[PDB]
């Protein structure tokens, strides 16, 4: 294991996190509601770093949103309506019907 | 960074440095009050601490880094005090004679 | 530490790129890497922090 810190090896890799994977700790974003069932600190730590660090950053962001969504499901809370914004594509490239 | 550099190489195999790395930079940017070296040296003495109580005693502390006025302890003509990493569990006193 | 200093050429302190896509070495080592994406030109990674990070991008 080296301490590594992937975010700051790239100034627009930083920035894309910070602004994309910051919904988690939002009180008022499409996370919002899942604060108190679900801690977002270890979340938004796994985002922030896959983001940095993975070259399809876009993809290693929507993993970490949806590992938090999943949790926050197997508490009994739902967040529809989470993929506006980024995180939409999987929502329209599926199967015809 | 001295807490991630080559000053504490041995210890991180047996102390984690991940959560004191992050209490060091919190308090350096937390202590704007006035005497942020100690606060510096508090955070880096915690981990030292962590790594001397499981047998590895690193010497970290420089002039420059956290220094100890060990001499201002030695009496007019003498030369006793010393620094120890380990430090000195049965050294011989009169109440422990 | 006293440092003594007598040879002005220090051409092995100076690293360039110039022209199509010519890179000299901090060492002396001149070759042509045609590359147009986003590139570390040099940085500190000897030690825990670092104190510089450089990096360059072509069009």
């Amino acid at each position: 294991n080296s301490f590594e810190d992937p975010c700051s090896l790239s100034v627009e890799n930083e920035k894309y996190a910070q602004h994309w994977c910051s919904q988690l700790t939002d009180a008022d974003g499409p996370f919002g509601r899942c604060h108190a069932a679900v801690k977002p600190g270890t979340y938004y730590s796994n985002c922030m770093f896959d983001t940095c660090n993975c070259e399809r950053s876009e993809d290693c962001l929507c993993a970490a949103l949806s590992s938090y969504v999943h949790a926050c499901a197997a508490k009994g809370v739902q967040l529809g309506g989470w993929r506006d914004g980024v995180c939409t594509k999987p929502m329209t490239t599926c199967p015809k019907s | 960074s001295i807490l991630h550099g080559p000053t504490f190489a041995a210890c991180h195999a047996h102390v984690e440095p991940a959560r004191y790395y992050e209490a060091c930079v919190n308090d350096a940017c937390a202590c704007d009050s006035g005497g942020d070296c100690e606060c510096f040296c508090t955070a880096v003495a915690a981990y030292a601490q962590a790594c001397h109580e499981v047998g590895l005693c690193v010497s970290w502390r420089t002039p420059s880094i956290c220094p100890l006025f060990c001499d201002y302890y030695n009496p007019e003509g003498q030369c006793e005090w010393h620094y120890q990493p380990c430090g000195v569990p049965c050294l011989r006193t009169c109440r422990n004679p | 530490p006293v440092v003594r200093a007598s040879n002005p050429a220090h051409n092995g302190r100076v690293c360039s790129t110039w022209g199509s896509f010519h890179y000299k070495t901090f060492d002396g080592d001149v070759f042509r890497f045609p590359g147009l994406c986003n590139y570390v030109f040099s940085e500190h990674c000897g030690a825990a922090y670092e104190d510089f990070n450089i990096q360059l991008r072509r069009s």
